[PDB]
RNA sequence: ACAAUGGAUUCUGGUAUGUUCUAGCGCUUGUACUAAGUCUCAUGUACUAACAUCGAUUGC
């Protein structure tokens, strides 16, 4: 969910806006 | 990046590499490092004009079976120039002619009373909606056919149906990156056309040969009575390499893609060298009309070669009954002379075989260069110096054997 | 730098859209990464 | 009715029909009008009238030929 | 002297293509009218009006 | 202890443009001699692309 991360929109970004959590950052 | 995109063989599946007729991507260089746009989009045409389009109105080109998904004008100009001068129709008549020339060569083991090519609608060759039969086989004894199976099927159970007449259908498609499996296409069209009522076949239990003109692939799906499945897969391997119409298809792709493939004292030495004269093959003598006309008469010719070390002659008589069923006949002659040079090479053992072959006129070299490529040690050269020839036709003994 | 990485994405897709404007299609399926990123010896653009 | 591909044509014998010749004859009079207009010009160059003058002699000779056949 | 003649010809020509084309067209139209009027006068001498 | 996935195509593109092409009435005067068409290939020329052309090493 949009927990403060990601984009305002994917319209002008030229990306998809797909956010996935970094499995590397845990501790 | 080539490892990232799946190796070279995955990249070339996106392209028109197999349409060029090149066997492998070895020693292949582009010629012109800036390339223009017309030959960029023609190279990537199976993945630019692919069938996974999101939206695009299906049109068909006016003389061919290429379907365009929308409007790419830079590609359409290249496909008109490659498929110009009714090439889609002229390819389809060439395979139908070449199948008929192979059926009557082995007509006794098949036991046909006649093999007939039908009157073909000129719109039929690029009609993807329905089809008809091309070549009809009538049998003396009643054939027992199998279940309809693919061309490279192992075994067949011939106890199914007992029929007296078979048919051929020659299908031509133009593949994409998405849909170019010819084995799926021919199975789908065979099981659709025989169940359709509008598509008119004379009998059931026929076969259908499909050729993808974009990836030079071929497949056959239909039921076989006996003997044709080893015969028709040996025949199509010779047709897909030596067709004069597919050679024009592959040549017009190589001109649009601009791709070339890299890699007097010696005449009498111990190296074996064939000097080929094809003037003797084609002869026409004028016959006077009652009023005014040109007679369609040709006298039987012969294919003429010599070796320096052997010091002998090789001769292949050609009778004019072969010339009765085609047009632009003397251009068909170079293909037949090419086959007989390739067979005359093939008959001899490879050490006895020539290291090089020289021909007077290079009008006929390129089909000679096509068929002969069975062994890499063979070089082909023009005559530096023109020799006339045809002492053999004036030699009374050789002319008596030909006549 | 996060602003520069958004510039690199938007900058490279403008170069790809120029190839898509030379043709009359910006449709994504017609243009795989094989068209843009294959080297010039294999017939691609050689885009890094 | 067309006849543009057919010459003037200098040969007469080839077309037996006169009614067809009715059309061939206008095919000639029209040029007679064009060039005739092309005869008087503000420049009045000798070279242009001079070639036109030869064309007039050639046409008048043709009129003599059609009269002779009749 | 050749480039001086060319410069002398260039400095004394101030019209342009459209103006020069218009002059040529006007002369042609005037010649066409005079020719047609002469053609009518010659036919009037032959009685045909 | 992460389930988050934007696109997409049509139109406006060097001969443009411009002119003339009265057959069919309007009353009065005024028997001057034999080259077809289509298709394909080759070469030559002209026009045209408002096309492109220099990326790197040596034996006196």
């Amino acid at each position: 969910s949009y927990n403060g991360i990601g984009l305002k929109s994917a319209k002008g970004s030229s990306t998809s806006g797909h956010v996935q959590r970094s499995l590397a950052s845990n501790n | 990046v080539i490892q990232a995109l799946g190796g070279i063989e995955t990249i070339l599946e996106h392209t028109l590499f197999k349409g060029t007729g090149f066997n492998s991507w070895e020693g292949l260089f582009w010629e012109k490092s800036q390339i223009p746009n017309r030959r960029f989009t023609l190279w990537w045409s199976p993945t630019i004009n692919r069938a996974n389009v999101y939206v695009g109105f299906l049109v068909q080109l006016d003389l061919t079976g290429i379907f365009l998904h929308g409007k790419i004008p830079t590609l359409k100009i290249s496909l008109i120039q490659i498929f110009r001068a009714h090439l889609w129709q002229k390819i389809h008549e060439s395979i139908v002619f070449d199948i008929c020339q192979i059926l009557d060569g082995e007509l006794d083991v098949l036991q046909i009373e006649s093999v007939t090519k039908e009157t073909v609608h000129p719109r039929k060759s690029y009609k993807m909606n329905s089809s008809a039969a091309d070549i009809t086989m009538e049998s003396v004894h009643e054939w027992e056919v199998s279940k309809p199976s693919l061309l490279h099927e192992t075994n067949d159970s011939f106890k199914g149906l007992i029929t007296n007449k078979m048919w051929f259908d020659v299908q031509l498609r133009y593949g994409d990156y998405d849909s170019h499996d010819i084995s799926r296409y021919v199975r789908a069209k065979f099981l659709d056309y025989t169940t359709d009522n509008v598509s008119m076949y004379p009998s059931p239990t026929g076969v259908m040969i499909g050729i993808d003109l974009a990836y030079n692939m071929y497949d056959a799906y239909g039921n076989w009575f006996n003997g044709l499945k080893p015969l028709i897969q040996n025949s199509m391997r010779t047709i897909m390499k030596a067709n004069p119409a597919l050679y024009v298809l592959r040549e017009r792709i190589r001109k649009g893609l601009q791709i070339y493939q890299s890699s007097y004292a010696e005449l009498f030495n111990n190296d074996i060298k064939l000097f080929v004269d094809d003037t003797n093959v084609y002869r026409v003598t004028v016959h006077k009309t009652f009023e005014g006309n040109v007679a369609t008469k040709a006298i039987n010719g012969c294919i003429f070669t010599l070796n320096p070390k052997t010091g002998h002659l090789f001769l292949k008589i050609i009778h004019t009954s072969v010339w009765a069923g085609q047009k632009r006949l003397s251009q068909l002659a170079k293909w037949k002379t090419a086959e007989e040079v390739s067979a005359l090479v093939r008959s001899l053992p490879k050490e006895e075989q020539p290291k090089q072959i020289i021909v007077t006129r290079k009008a006929m070299l390129d089909p000679l260069e096509v068929h002969m490529l069975d062994f890499p040690n063979i070089a082909i050269r023009p005559t530096e110096l023109r020799l006339p020839f045809s002492a053999a036709m004036s030699i009374d003994k050789l002319s008596d054997v030909v006549m | 730098t996060e602003p520069l990485l958004d510039i690199l994405v938007k900058g490279e897709t403008r170069i790809q859209n120029r190839v898509k404007l030379g043709l009359n299609s910006k449709m994504p399926t017609r243009f795989p990464p094989a068209v843009f990123y294959t080297p010039k010896e294999l017939g691609g653009l050689g885009m890094i | 009715k067309d006849y543009s591909r057919y010459q003037r044509p200098r040969n007469v014998s080839k077309v037996k029909s006169i009614k067809e010749a009715n059309e061939w004859k206008r095919q000639v009079s029209k040029e007679i009008k064009q060039k005739s207009t092309r005869i008087y010009d503000p420049s009045l160059n000798e070279m242009q009238i001079a070639e036109l003058n030869d064309e007039l002699n050639n046409l008048f000779k043709e009129w003599k030929r059609w009269q002779w056949h009749i | 002297k050749e480039m001086l003649a060319e410069a002398r010809a260039r400095l004394l020509n101030t019209q342009g293509k459209k103006a020069t084309r218009k002059i040529r067209e006007r002369m042609l139209e005037e010649s066409k009218r005079i020719a047609e009027l002469q053609k009518r006068r010659e036919l009037k001498q032959a009685g045909i009006n």
